[PDB]
């Protein structure tokens, strides 16, 4: 019939907050940002109605729908003279795209004491689906008001209307009163953030400069070893821990068996050991570079918290399924400090997207099976505050088997009363806190490595011939090592180790940019593993 | 004119193709041609395969049509075009069409079923539901998606009849779909137009379904979380998509027509299904593989081509694979009089250390067993072990929901982590395995339902690793009580050796090299299936005196090498038990009476387990007492 | 047998009730058809 044309306006001078939009900027372009927390499925919205009278059953079309269900006022024939009844008929009218974006305040900007503030912005025409959740978005467009019933017993005059009822010419019960109470949403013409499988479209669209500075850093020789000492620069001296950091944030590859196996290649690392060894100094680093990366605590989240949860936002109105940790982190890593202090429940729940990783919810009407593709980077404490050195890795943790299972790589950091190194530790504190920046020195930026790791994410490692043999003469290493009689490992070697270390090696062959698994990367993988176990 | 033909049809004299296929001088041509393209087309080969489906479908009494989408478009682009464009108005012209193609070949139809429902297949244009928008409306779509929920089976109008509350007449039959329903306010003999009631009892009803088809999670970018929609099946597709299932669904896109919550003039939207399949009965069996089964029975050594082709991708474990097959053949239940019961079911515990494959070993008798359901510990709550009474917040009404082990009714409860359950789980198990059934009294309910359940166990030491120094009994949580039901023990512990290591590790790197998402004896499964169906639904194996001399003497041996040891009381239940692993092996061969080799084999399978749950001090028993068995 | 029998009850004046049902306990080791001999008894018993 007729093309709808969608005017997306961007680069607007400022951009606001949640809490800095005002009731002076009604209907008026501006430009907010966001955290999407949850979004709409693309649903059809009345945008050329078509009615048909009950009198004259013509047809009248391109009745303009502005902001709410409109009915005409005048037939098309002269004859009627209706203006009140209507049918609307649906396959005759005409729609447009409309998804609700829920948005929260972003973290850096909730006030101090306040709780974070949510706005429901719509998305229409080739904008749905733009958003997602978990992503910061900006978007651009109308501060619009819908109608809020709930407003009812709000204190103050709420506003109301009354039809006007002079000249009016009685003879000698009409009320028409309405209620005036709105709220403040939002209608976005346009979304950007503030599918990548295949290298070739990802190097496309990429700057030239970039091009250079990507290739000479592939060029480089010993670009493993720049890599582990530019992850988290802040911390001295844990470079087991960075190594592990690296590899879990590029990834090995996905393999699906004939019958549907499904074996995962997301690293899952957990870190403990004695006070204050800079544990969450990593998990902060994380969080902040790692793309998709969320980060919580153990005893401020709940299972429905990290999985998804079912709510309600009004009562009588339907269930739906907010995007839990473990989902806003997809494609990416979980940060979890504190593991330890989480409840029984809770890592139960986590196990069952360790599992699978995937999360069924069957509460309240909704059977939805989500899938969480996440890394687990988890931090935890030792039982009584303090690593046991004369106990096993499973003693020192109240962690429960099933999960700890799941975790390729145990960092076990102990701190010693070693002269040299708490003078050089300390002047690395004092340091960092005398400048700022000037006394971090990474070989790389956080830019230019975040576009390596984007790189690197997108080979598919393979191993070679020899590489199978060895990997096997690795493992009977590594079984031999264990169960000597003196060594006393922390925790025992299985086939769950022989499948760690393969997927270590394929990070390994992802982090020197090569499709084909050298066995010195396999050699490497199996000194990081080994080198965590600690003897008892 | 007033008459067209397929070239003229192209051309449309009205603003969209709704109206040019609703205008009758268009709507008779395409009856017309459609009844034309329904009788000619045929294959390259020549088989008519429409002729083949009207016949099939008249020797079958079905009232479903399965149309294919490549013979109308090769055909007929422009009616495949019609189609895919406007599958609301086609779909009745063309359900129509084949009721009379139909009825020329099967005349004296319409007394069978009133009409003939057109399935439309291999639809080429696939979406995914988070591709569907507004374009899609009123249009035929083919997406696909995992079931998630399904609502009963409800009747739905389809001829109704009002009955006049002035006259008492029966106004006759007006046909109601599935846009709204319909209302009469016109009577014949009196012409009241005041209260008309539906006449139920003479009103004819369709099957009417909603499955919530939600969007596969591993075809889900990363970072969006899946979608669902509505699809309405209607009175013939009723009841063939599980929930779980992969199927996909061609349909008509619509909308729900019902605006105020969300403050904008907003529709939902469902897909009236045409078509439903499963994308990808299983354990039935046919004449020819009936034969093919009783032939390959015949085969010796067939005991062990049965216990290698259980668990394919398990490395050795070769004991744990013949309890498994053993449990999945299982014994034969018995009743002397109605006064003395023994169970015919084979429990078979799986006591090993992390990373033994015990989990697979249970996920592949979820794959192979009929009627098998699979319960945890601790974990997904997908069934709960325990039978309750239990309100359902949503629907109102109360269901009795038996456990896990009264769903396997009649066949397999594998439960992961049987280490660690809850007292109630621990006490429905431990009763439902003494008794073979669950007793509830709540809620009003007091029931006895029937559990006569084969239960495989899977459970972790008692502190992470076996324990050989010490007994069976102490290196796990559960006592005395459950551990004697249980008539298989396979102790498995992750040992110490260069060979078995090495090949363990070859097997999974090979695996794993399969597995890459680049190009990088047993008998199949799919007939074992079968195999081990109808050998538990037709073979009832017996014993007979001639064997009872042996099977004592071995009881008594047992009995005093085990008090001399006193480590492990070997009661009448081990008899018994062997005696159930005798009728199973009986069975996998599709014996009628039980030979003296599988006693043979039974007793070993029963002197391995009870010797391997002993301590290293007490397995002498092994090397120089049973060394005979 | 005599549990199932069981013995006369006795409703005295004083409203003192003596019992006349049986109670046995079978203490002994496992595998002694204890629990086959209480399935019996609730398969027999009228009410049990
Ligand atoms: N009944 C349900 N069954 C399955 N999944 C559901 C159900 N309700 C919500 N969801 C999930 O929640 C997501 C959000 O989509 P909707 O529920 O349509 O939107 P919503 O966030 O509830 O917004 P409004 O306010 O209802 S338009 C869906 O894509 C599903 O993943
Ligand atoms: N190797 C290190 N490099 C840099 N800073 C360090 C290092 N070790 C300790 N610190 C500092 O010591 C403090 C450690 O605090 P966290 O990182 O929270 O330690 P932690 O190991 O999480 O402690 P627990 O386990 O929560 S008691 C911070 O001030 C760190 O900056
Ligand atoms: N004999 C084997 N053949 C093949 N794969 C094996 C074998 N033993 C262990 N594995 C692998 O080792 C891993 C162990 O996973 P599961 O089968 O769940 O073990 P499990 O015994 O259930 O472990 P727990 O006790 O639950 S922590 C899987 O990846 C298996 O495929
Ligand atoms: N004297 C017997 N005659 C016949 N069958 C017997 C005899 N003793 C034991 N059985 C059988 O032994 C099996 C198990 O005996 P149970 O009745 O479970 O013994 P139990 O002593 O009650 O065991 P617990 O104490 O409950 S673990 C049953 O199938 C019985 O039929
Ligand atoms: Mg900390
Ligand atoms: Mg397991
Ligand atoms: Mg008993
Ligand atoms: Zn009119
Ligand atoms: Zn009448």
């Amino acid at each position: 019939t007729e093309r709808v044309f969608q005017i997306s306006f961007f680069n607007l001078p400022t951009v606001h907050r949640i809490r800095d939009i005002r009731s002076e900027k009604i209907g008026s372009l501006l430009s907010i940002s966001g955290t999407v927390t949850r979004t709409s499925e693309v649903r059809p919205e009345l945008y050329k109605a078509s009615f048909t009278c009950d009198m004259c059953r013509a047809i009248v079309d391109n009745v303009e729908q502005s902001f709410k269900y409109t009915e005409p006022t005048f037939c098309p024939n002269p004859s009627c003279e209706n203006r009140a009844f209507w049918t609307l008929n649906v396959t005759r009218s005409r729609f447009l795209d409309w998804q609700k974006v829920r948005i929260q305040e972003n973290a850096n900007e909730i006030p101090t004491g306040s709780m974070p503030r949510t706005l429901d912005v719509i998305l229409r025409g080739d904008s749905v689906e733009r958003a997602k959740p978990g992503d910061r978005c900006k978007f651009t467009g109308v501060e619009i008001v819908v109608p809020d019933v709930t407003q009812l017993g709000l204190p103050g005059v709420k506003p109301s209307s009354t039809l006007d009822t002079r000249g009016i010419s009685k003879t000698t019960r009409s009320l028409g009163v309405r209620d005036l109470t709105y709220k403040i949403s939002f209608l976005a013409c346009h979304v950007i953030s503030i599918n990548e499988r295949d290298q070739e479209v990802f190097l496309n669209s990429l700057s030239s400069d970039e091009i250079n500075e990507l290739k000479e850093m592939v060029k480089d020789e010993h670009i493993y070893d720049k890599l582990v000492r530019s992850i988290a620069p802040a911390v001295f001296g844990h470079e087991a821990v960075k190594k592990g950091i690296l590899l879990q944030m590029l990834g090995g590859v996905h393999k699906s068996t004939v019958e549907g196996i499904k074996l995962r290649g997301d690293i899952n690392i957990c870190v403990v050991g004695d006070p204050s060894t800079s544990k969450s100094q990593f998990l902060k680093y994380v969080v902040g570079f790692a793309p998709r990366s969320v980060y919580t605590s153990g005893k401020a989240s709940s299972a429905a918290g990290l999985t998804a949860a079912v709510v309600r936002d009004e009562e009588g109105g339907d269930y739906t399924i907010e995007a839990g940790a473990l989902m806003l982190a997809d494609n990416g890593i979980c940060c979890i400090d504190e593991f330890d202090k989480m409840d029984i429940s809770d890592q139960v729940a986590i196990h069952e997207a360790m599992e699978q990783q995937t999360i069924s919810i069957a509460k309240a009407g909704i059977h939805a099976t989500l899938n969480a593709r996440t890394s687990i980077l988890a931090a935890a404490n030792p039982v009584g505050g303090r690593y046991n050195r004369k106990l096993s890795l499973r003693g020192n943790l109240n962690m429960t088997a099933p999960i700890m299972s799941r975790f390729d790589l145990f960092f076990v950091i102990l701190d010693d009363c070693n002269e040299k190194i708490d003078t050089e530790l300390a002047s690395h504190i004092v340091d960092l806190h005398m400048k700022r920046d000037e006394a971090i020195e990474p070989p790389f930026s956080a830019e230019q490595l975040r576009r390596y790791i984007k790189y690197a994410r997108t080979f598919k490692p393979i191993l070679t011939k020899e590489a199978r043999s060895y990997l096997v003469e690795k493992y009977k290493e590594l079984r031999k090592d264990d169960a000597q009689g003196f060594s006393r490992s922390s925790y025992r070697i299985t086939v769950r180790q022989l499948e760690s270390m393969i997927r270590l090696s394929e990070a390994i062959a992802r982090a020197n940019c090569v499709d084909e698994i050298t066995p010195s990367f396999i050699a490497e993988a199996y000194d990081l593993l080994r080198q965590s176990i600690i003897r008892v | 004119r007033e008459e067209l033909t397929l070239e003229s049809l192209s051309n449309v004299k009205a603003n969209s193709y709704s109206e040019w296929i609703t205008q009758p001088n268009v709507s008779r041509t395409i009856a017309r041609e459609l009844k034309s393209f329904l009788l000619e087309y045929t294959d390259e080969t020549g088989r008519s395969v429409y002729g083949a489906r009207i016949r099939t479908l008249g020797e079958m009494n079905s009232e479903s049509l399965e149309v294919n989408y490549r013979h109308l478009a090769e055909s007929k682009a422009i009616l495949a075009l019609f189609l895919a464009k406007c599958p609301e108005e086609m779909l009745k012209i063309f359900d129509l069409v084949a009721m009379e193609a139909t009825e020329l070949h099967y005349p004296d139809y319409a007394r069978i079923h009133s009409e003939i429902h057109v399935r439309i297949s291999d639809f080429p244009t696939i979406y995914s539901l988070r591709e569907l928008r507004e374009s899609n409306l009123s249009s035929l779509v083919r997406v696909t998606g995992v079931v998630t929920r399904r609502t009963g089976v409800f009747p739905q109008l389809k001829y109704v009849k009002f009955n006049c509350l002035k006259c008492g007449s029966i106004l006759g039959p007006f046909f109601q779909d599935s846009n709204e329903e319909i209302r009469i306010s016109f009577c014949t003999n009196c012409k009241s137009k005041g209260p008309f009631r539906v006449n139920g009892e003479k009103t004819v009803y369709r099957n009417y379904q909603r499955v919530t088809l939600q969007e596969a999670p591993g075809t889900v970018p990363p970072g969006r979380l899946p979608r669902h929609r509505e699809v309405i099946l209607l009175a013939d597709l009723v009841d063939v998509s599980k929930p779980g299932e992969e199927v996909e669904v061609t349909g008509i896109y619509k909308n729900n027509y019902d605006n105020a919550k969300n403050g904008f003039p907003v529709f939902a939207t469902i897909i009236e299904a045409n078509s439903i399949k499963r994308r990808e009965d299983v354990f039935s069996w046919t004449e020819e593989e009936e034969r093919e089964f009783r032939k390959i029975s015949r085969d010796r050594g067939i005991i062990d081509k049965i216990i290698s082709s259980m668990a394919p991708s398990i490395y050795g474990h070769r004991d744990i694979k013949t309890a498994v097959a053993c449990s999945l053949f299982g014994g034969v239940p018995k009743n002397v009089n109605g006064k003395h019961s023994i169970r015919g079911d084979i429990n078979v515990l799986l006591l090993g250390d992390p990373g033994t494959a015990k989990s697979q070993i249970l996920k592949y008798v979820e794959k192979t067993a009929h009627r098998a359901v699979f319960a945890t510990g601790q974990g997904a709550s997908a069934v709960g072990l325990t039978a309750s009474v239990r309100k359902d917040p949503i629907t109102k009404e109360w269901t009795l929901e038996g456990g896990a082990l009264v769903l396997a009714d009649k066949g397999v409860c594998l439960i992961d982590e049987f280490d660690k359950m809850n007292d109630q789980d621990r006490t429905s198990i431990h009763e439902a395995m003494e008794q073979q059934s669950i007793s509830i009294s709540k809620a009003g309910i007091v029931t006895t339902l029937q559990a006569r359940c084969s239960i495989i166990a899977a459970a972790n030491p008692n502190g992470g690793r076996y324990n050989s120094t010490l007994p069976l009994a102490q290196n796990v949580s559960l006592t005395e009580p459950i551990l004697s039901r249980f008539d298989i023990l396979c102790v498995v512990r992750d040992l110490v050796d260069e060979e078995a290591d090495e090949r363990l590790a070859t097997f999974v790197v090979d695996s794993h090299v399969r597995s890459h998402p680049e190009n990088d004896s047993p008998i199949p499964q799919e007939l074992l299936m079968k195999y081990i169906h109808y050998a538990r639904t037709k073979i009832y194996p017996k014993l007979h005196q001639m064997d009872m001399d042996k099977v004592s003497r071995v009881y008594a041996d047992l009995r005093r090498e085990s008090i001399s040891t006193g480590s492990f009381p070997i009661t009448v239940r081990h008899l018994e038990s062997i005696l159930r692993i005798a009728e199973s092996f009986a069975k996998m061969r599709l014996s009628e009476f039980v030979s003296s080799y599988d006693l043979d084999r039974a007793i070993k399978v029963v002197v391995d387990s009870f010797v391997d749950a002993q301590k290293v001090s007490v397995r002498r028993q092994l090397r120089r007492s049973f060394a005979i068995y | 047998v005599c549990l199932l029998m069981g013995g006369s009850k006795k409703i005295l004046p004083d409203g003192m009730r003596l019992r006349g049902d049986i109670n046995v306990l079978l203490l002994g080791d496992p595998g002694t058809a204890k629990s086959q001999l209480l399935k019996f008894v609730e398969k027999v018993s009228p009410i049990a």
